């Protein structure tokens, strides 16, 4: 296919060149190179185009180059922002087109963020059914890695507990959120039950109780 | 000029894929070439192929041709795609998008416009509809909805008809041992506004008709 790169970690403000190798039936036999952008949650977004070319709405910080069968992408200055998947594509002799691999740009150097939490106890119609999920939600936090503890009058509650992994905000911090399934019954067996949440080494709690 | 894609959200191992895009703000029939492209949740973008708008020929990926056929109709303005004997691989976001140039001999093409795309999930397992449970709510309050337990994605979560936006933050679903989805949506809103203003999350999870607007007050 088109090589690039699976992964570049540059830190904000540098610039980094992202690399696409194809064949002389693509990148060397036409100046038909494009680069997309490819955030989770939005179609790709196209870059750059004709090798070079950028249309309206794209930054001056994103440029492209091509050197016989290798193409290049190009961005200054990185922001938060720029995190993101970049796929390089060719039209190939005389009838496909083709996909780079894709690149992931992790971007460091971004500010430390604790979490907030919030913690929900069942609904009175769940209950009703005879179950209880207690909802925990872990939002604005970075980097996006946290541990959750579940615990019950104190005691460390391993069963029923299922764990998203942090996806991205708009707001370019990450959330996550935590599920304890639990019987009506186990609910109101305790006098309280916690979310403890772990991010770098400092911890967030909440509790609720029937 | 928009794209739209539209078909099952799930499909079975073994049965068609079937998906239509429809086109507006321009003529399919343009000298355009009509695109699928693909995109596995955590993995690349693959093009499946094109339609040719002016003559209506047909390019595939050679390693899909196989199983793939794509059409366009003139009226509606729309193309679609037949993906036969699908399997887990190809559970992915399809996409259409609209291939432009300038020369193609000197440049080949490019992909400017594009749908927002579908997920489609191939599985033998039963769609599942949620069930739909407030949860009840200082100055500020967080209140919200947990949507539980269902199969397969997207639902999609609006507060108040759509009319309230600030402070929603809508969560990211959880994937169960069980093999279904919860996911919850949550408002922060004045407290004050409490018992005064009422606050309903409107959810839809079209493979199941389940669609619910339910009202979320503090626990009496």
């Amino acid at each position: 296919a088109l090589t690039q790169p699976p992964s570049v970690s540059k830190s904000l403000g540098q610039s980094v060149t992202i690399s696409c190798s194809g064949t002389s039936s693509d990148i060397g036999a036409y100046n038909g190179v494009s680069w997309y952008q490819h955030h989770s949650g939005t179609a790709p977004r196209l870059l750059i185009y004709e090798v070079s070319k950028r249309p309206s709405g794209v930054s001056d910080r994103f440029s492209g180059s091509k050197s016989g069968n290798t193409a290049s992408l190009t961005i200054s200055g990185l922001q938060a922002e720029d995190e993101a998947d970049y796929y390089c594509g060719s039209y190939r002799s005389g009838s496909t087109w083709v996909f780079g691999g894709g690149t992931r740009l992790t971007v460091l150097g971004q500010p430390k963020a604790s979490p907030t939490v919030t913690l929900f106890p069942p609904s009175s119609e769940e209950l009703q059914a005879n179950k209880a999920t207690l909802v925990c939600l872990i939002s604005d936090f970075y980097p996006g890695v946290v541990k959750v503890a579940w615990k019950a009058d104190g005691s460390a509650v391993n069963a029923g507990v299922e764990t998203t992994t942090p996806s991205k905000q708009s707001n370019n911090k990450y959330a996550a959120s935590s599920y304890l399934s639990l019987t009506s019954d186990q609910w109101k067996s305790h006098k309280s039950y916690s979310c403890q949440v772990t991010h770098e080494g400092s911890t967030v709690e909440k509790t609720v109780a029937p | 000029v928009q794209l739209q894609e539209s078909g099952p959200g799930l499909v079975k191992p073994s049965e068609t894929l079937s998906l239509t895009c429809a086109v507006s703000g321009g003529s399919i029939g343009d000298d355009y070439y009509w695109n699928w492209i693909r995109q596995p949740p955590g993995k690349g973008l693959e093009w499946i192929g094109s339609i040719y708008g002016s003559f209506g020929g047909t390019n595939y990926n050679p390693s899909l041709k196989s199983r793939v056929t794509i059409s366009m109709d003139t009226s509606k303005n729309q193309f679609s795609l037949n993906l036969s004997s699908v399997t887990a691989a190809d559970t992915a976001v399809y996409y259409c998008a609209r291939g432009s140039y300038n020369i193609v001999v000197l440049f080949g093409y490019y992909f400017d416009y594009w749908g927002q795309g579908v997920l489609v999930t191939v599985s033998s397992a039963s769609t599942k509809g949620p069930s739909v449970f407030p949860l009840a709510p200082e100055s500020t309050a967080a209140l919200g909805c947990l949507v539980k337990d269902y199969f397969p994605e997207p639902v999609t979560v609006s507060w108040n008809s759509g009319s309230l936006t600030s402070g929603v933050h809508t969560f990211p679903a959880v994937l169960q041992s069980s093999g279904l989805y919860s996911l919850s949506s949550v408002v922060t809103v004045p407290s004050s506004s409490l018992g005064t203003q009422t606050y309903v999350c409107n959810v839809n999870h079209k493979p199941s008709n389940t669609k619910v607007d339910k009202r979320v007050e503090i626990k009496t």
